[PDB]
């Protein structure tokens, strides 16, 4: 691993409670602010990245319910006029769409049973939001249309929280994980899901009820799987056993589209060893080329791996510590470019790191 | 070898990706 990083500034949020989840705005066009958000206790903050380190506070969201836990945040942008927009959502269990530019709220979504755990918009629309949640169930929403598209449980689905999921690239597939140990497959590029979002921007509507995966397994990990990523074809996902796991579902040929609902195998490729983070909910990331992967630890160090390195003992980077920085970070977010890092923590303090 | 042919799906993925982010002209928040 070639990359280096410096720690060029901190800050702490008055609030004092934990801060779950940090995202940078990857929408916004070249040349134009970095500008991250943080999400905790009933809380949504934007802050803007400039030179020699500066951290810009812009607006601050304060919930009307001050009962209000945000646990995830994620940015998407208007399809018609070309604005941003930030979803947010947690203990509660509902969908607040803010405009990040006046830090209003623009509209929520009932909807899920319990809390949110995760938010993840379709890398290709724009509109199509996927929450994770407490119920067992995924829940993809149309956001343009306020319709609930599909509903991801049942029969099949998942038997305890949903911890985490995601699209791939091209956004064909979700891969979701959580506390029951397993990690489920969901096609949305199957004719049924396809035409159940076309009717979603045709139109009381008529959910879909997904109560069948396309593949499932729970020998990857031996406890609750709380984050998951595609990476290619593959997958990255982790348990509290201090190691990221790469795997694929099927033998080692086997082809991630012609892999059977029944599929009773599993590959595993590779294991991304680190230490000191063996506690439940902890966040891996990666940056937008998907060249680095960044993962925080209980005791405030930040691991990097160089993805463009095959073997993961040898894609080690140096790790990220501070003096100052001894609390657990629960997630991290690369700015579009990859030259900044920002880490957030159990004492609501921001770390920013810029690439050397 | 699986590494290098999952590497070339990534690129072309997310060049498609950045392709798309390059049309659109989000305003500044
Ligand atoms: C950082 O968040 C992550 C990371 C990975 C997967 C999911 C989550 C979201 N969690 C929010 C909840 C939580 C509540 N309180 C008070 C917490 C204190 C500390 C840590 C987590 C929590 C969790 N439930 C299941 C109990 C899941």
């Amino acid at each position: 691993c070639k990359y280096s990083f410096k720690c060029v500034n901190s800050l702490k949020e008055d609030h004092n409670q934990p801060l779950f989840g940090v995202q940078f705005n990857w929408h916004s066009k070249e040349g134009d602010p970095l500008v991250f958000a943080t999400v905790g206790s009933n809380r949504v903050t934007l802050y803007e990245c400039h030179s020699q380190g500066e951290i810009r506070l812009l607006q601050s969201y304060v919930d009307a319910d001050a009962d209000e836990n945000f646990y995830t945040c994620a940015w998407t942008y208007d399809s018609n006029t070309s604005h941003p927009l930030l979803a947010v959502a947690g203990s509660r269990g509902i969908i607040r769409i803010i405009n990040p530019i006046t830090m209003q709220c623009i509209k929520h979504y009932v909807g899920h049973g319990n809390a949110i755990n995760e938010l993840k918009f379709h890398p290709r629309d724009p509109n199509l939001l996927l929450s994770v949640s407490k119920d067992h169930a995924l829940r993809l929403w149309n956001i343009q249309t306020d319709t609930l598209v599909a509903i991801f449980g049942g029969v099949e689905g998942h038997r305890d929280e949903v911890l985490s999921a995601d699209y791939d690239l091209l956004g064909e597939k979700i891969m979701s994980c959580g506390m029951d140990h397993s990690l489920k497959l969901w096609r949305i590029n199957s004719k049924r899901m396809m035409n159940a979002i076309k009717e979603s921007y045709d139109y009381p509507f008529i959910s879909q009820k997904i109560h069948f995966p396309d593949f499932s397994t729970r020998d990857i990990h031996r406890n609750y799987v709380d984050c998951v990523r595609w990476l290619g074809d593959l997958i990255l996902s982790k348990s509290c056993e201090n190691a990221i796991v790469c795997w694929k579902p099927g033998k080692m040929e086997d082809d991630i589209d012609k892999i059977k609902p029944s599929e009773s195998n599993v590959t595993i490729l590779g294991r991304f060893d680190y230490s000191q983070c063996d506690i439940w909910y902890m966040r891996f990331s990666m940056d937008f080329w998907q060249k680095m992967l960044a993962l925080g630890n209980q005791v405030g160090k930040l691991y990097v791996w160089d993805l463009e390195v095959e073997d993961p003992h040898k894609a080690k980077c140096t790790t990220l510590t501070h003096h100052k920085c001894g609390a657990a970070i629960r997630q991290t977010s690369f700015s579009r470019d990859s030259s900044i890092l920002i880490a957030v923590c159990d004492d609501a303090s921001i770390w920013r790191w810029d690439r050397l | 070898s699986m590494f290098s042919s999952n590497r070339q799906k990534i690129l072309e993925r997310t060049e498609i990706l950045n392709q798309e982010w390059k049309q659109r002209r989000i305003q500044p928040v």
